[PDB]
């Protein structure tokens, strides 16, 4: 009755019967620009169902050495259905989104992942090892498509920052042995009633194991990790000709 | 006083008591904020809230 | 008009972002009631389920026995502005005599805080902030010496010129603010607005400020946003003729008027640069303290 | 005189037993009453937990 | 305040709310002025005038 | 004045008639304060009190 779940929008329906409740970031659910915070005055379009549904994008294979990966919305989608064509003919973007992160098990495999979003997730680098080089992340991995990137040091989230604090994020966990996928709902999130889905990422989506994949030889090995999402209240104005960047 | 109504917190859900000599009011003083908290926005923001006493997962 | 029912009974448009939570008045620590044993079943407070994403609700009186404790320990001191309401340092500026950076008496000063690690970490602590500042200038000699000096200090915001020399036209200032003072007068102070075109700055921008193809040569763009870059802070000695003495201008900030919102983990690694969260790859250490044995203090 | 809280409000010095069972007269093996087939979920008076 | 008025705006279609220590009103701060504009003395001197719908010359 | 009540005396047996000019009441002067005294907590703590005609010993 809290373990139990369906998540229905547009032509799309999701079901679990291994949940852990539901997550609102922030406390605070998506909603549409009002008057008094919009400042372009062009009539905006929300197409609704074609484009606020449920995608799924990518399937990554947890590993017992896995170190963990990210994804940036709404880089994620800007390629994918009517959501995409939108996001690239308009120069205005705003949405929310609905996150499903899944992953099931055997009652005898364990592990823990820790699913969280982070708002501005900027990325570092290294800095040439010695920290004297001034180094810069290139495109691919400051927005990494759909097939998401892997993490090179969680520890630091590769951002000089402790991921052991991720938890003051909006977040859930998946421990084997109590759920099998984590649902968080996010408003947007910015300093600017619209922006570009293009040059701006708002968030960033971190599924990192922090408890170790185990089981015994002759379990099932493969336990996927599949990421599907769904924008909410999705509003776009600035038509123009489609751009890809 | 009657000046400008130029602070950063012009229109906050929380008055300050501040003192200013000029006509613009980002040049007051900081004086003291309104001790509202809201701790649920970030170590309880579930959909639907599990009591105490229960299970949380039930 | 509308009349197919759908659209009639669609949320579409509403700009009401309903909130789960809302805040209470809370000016002391709450208070300890009197609790007493408690054997029963169904009721089980300890338990909780951490994956939720929540913090525990438990409290110490359903897990020991407490006795009433009237608690007016004060929470004003760990408001925004009580935190970050203090001068601390974010700028220095060098006009040697003779020198390789500022030896044709002026200087150009990006404003930009990011510079010193006590200030730095403590914003960044939060993605977006807003707020009003006060900014004091102390001038001296290097050796914090006082010498009857007149300099002038002009904030040239984007697209202003900004000065090329000690005698350039653009000291006119006639409608840029400036501030002449001497370094024998008390430190030069004043009230700066919020500037941004944005409704806050923000430490953080996971993005690129223009279109087109980000190319290896061009990823030194990554991360700046244009909307935190409130322009040039530049000064001069008073006079066609150089100075008689070497100088340093410290910047002290303090912010006032303060709203901050989505707070993140905090800096654990020595920073390196100010456009970004660089680390040294090769030094990348604890967040604290470490032992030889975790049963062991 | 009391004035501290926990000592107002405690059950120290109790001394009424709490009984959670009473004695009912029975001068007579109890009766057997009527009953018929009964075919339902949920309802289970044969399973027991020792 | 019994001052003097010699002000150089003493008498403007638009009040101001200075402040000031002397005796003579021109000692006085600049104030706000008031939020009044009249662009059509500028941008629409026209005689008769003529709506947006309407072609302007008919 | 509204200010913070953060002094070393805030709830004492003696009121005090200080200035300020600053949120925290701490910063104020140290004022005027109240002339009570108690003698007896000091000179005379004698659970059964004697009086000064008879023999304090009987
Ligand atoms: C006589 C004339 O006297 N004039 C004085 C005077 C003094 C100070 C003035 O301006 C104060 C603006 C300050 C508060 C904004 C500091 N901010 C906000 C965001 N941000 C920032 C964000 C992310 N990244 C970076 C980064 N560098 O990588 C940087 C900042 O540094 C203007 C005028």
């Amino acid at each position: 009755s809290d373990r139990v779940a369906q998540l229905t929008i547009g032509n799309s329906t999701i079901t679990t019967q291994e949940a852990a409740n539901i997550i609102v970031g922030y406390g605070e659910w998506p909603s549409y620009c009002s008057d008094s915070d919009a400042t372009a005055v062009d009539k905006p379009t929300r197409p609704d169902v074609s484009v606020n549904r449920f995608y799924t994008l990518d399937t990554k294979l947890w590993e017992k050495s896995s170190k963990g990966w990210y994804w940036k919305f709404p880089d994620v989608l800007t390629e994918t259905g009517v959501f995409g064509q939108n996001a690239q003919f308009h120069y205005l973007y705003r949405s929310g989104f609905c996150i499903h992160v899944q992953c099931n098990a055997s009652k005898f495999h364990q592990g823990a992942l820790l699913v969280a979003v982070l708002p501005e997730y900027v990325i570092g680098t290294v800095a040439g090892g010695t920290g004297t080089e001034d180094t810069h992340p290139p495109y691919k991995q400051t927005q990494p498509g759909a097939d998401g990137f892997e993490l090179q040091h969680p520890y630091v989230l590769d951002a000089g920052i402790p991921i052991s604090q991720l938890t003051v994020c909006p977040h859930q966990w998946i421990n084997l042995r109590t759920n099998n996928c984590a649902t968080i709902i996010v408003p947007y999130i910015n300093a600017l009633p619209f922006d570009s889905a293009l040059n701006h990422c708002n968030f960033g989506l971190l599924v990192v194991p922090i408890s170790p994949l185990d089981y015994d030889q002759g379990a099932t090995p493969v336990i996927p990790i599949t990421i599907t999402l769904a924008p909410m209240c999705s509003e776009f104005a600035g038509l123009r000709q489609a751009v890809t960047q | 006083s009657h000046e400008n109504s130029n602070s950063a917190t012009e229109g906050s859900t929380i008055n300050y008591t501040t003192i200013n000599y000029y006509k613009d009011s980002y040049a007051a003083t900081a004086g003291k904020q309104s001790l509202k908290q809201d701790p649920d926005k970030f170590a309880n923001p579930v959909k639907d809230i599990f009591t105490e006493m229960a299970a949380p997962l039930k | 008009g509308d009349r197919v029912a759908d659209v009639i009974e669609s949320s579409i448009g509403d700009s009401v972002s309903r909130a789960l939570t809302h805040a209470l008045p809370a000016p002391t620590g709450q208070n300890t009631q009197v609790s007493s044993h408690r054997l029963d079943t169904g009721k089980v407070p300890a338990l909780q389920a951490a994956e939720i994403g929540a913090s525990s609700n438990a409290s110490d009186e359903s897990m020991i026995e407490t006795r009433c404790v009237l608690n007016s320990h004060s929470t004003a001191e760990t408001t925004l502005d009580s935190f970050f309401s203090r001068a601390g340092l974010v700028g220095e500026i060098d006009l040697p005599l003779e020198g390789t950076t500022n030896p044709n008496g002026y200087a150009n000063w990006d404003i930009d805080i990011t510079g010193y690690a006590q200030m730095r970490r403590k914003v960044e602590l939060f993605t977006y902030m807003r707020f009003d500042a006060e900014f004091t200038f102390v001038a001296c000699t290097p050796t914090g010496e006082v010498v009857p000096q007149l300099l002038q200090y002009m904030f040239v915001p984007p697209g202003a010129p900004k000065p090329d020399s000690r005698e350039s036209l653009a000291w006119q200032t006639a409608t840029n603010p400036s501030v002449f003072v001497k370094l024998s007068d008390p430190p030069a102070q004043v009230s700066v607005p919020f500037m941004s075109p944005a409704s806050a700055y923000q430490w953080f921008y996971d993005g690129y400020p223009t279109f087109g193809e980000h190319k290896q040569e061009k990823d030194l763009e990554y991360g700046a946003c244009p909307n935190n870059m409130m322009g040039t802070f530049s000064v001069r000695t008073v006079g066609t003729s150089k100075s008689k003495y070497p100088l340093v201008v410290r910047i002290y900030m303090r912010m006032k008027h303060v709203r901050a919102w989505i707070p993140r983990p905090m800096r654990n690694q020595n920073y390196l640069f100010k456009a970004n969260p660089n680390y040294a790859g090769n030094s990348i250490k604890p967040t604290g303290a470490s032992r030889t044995a975790i049963t062991t203090l």
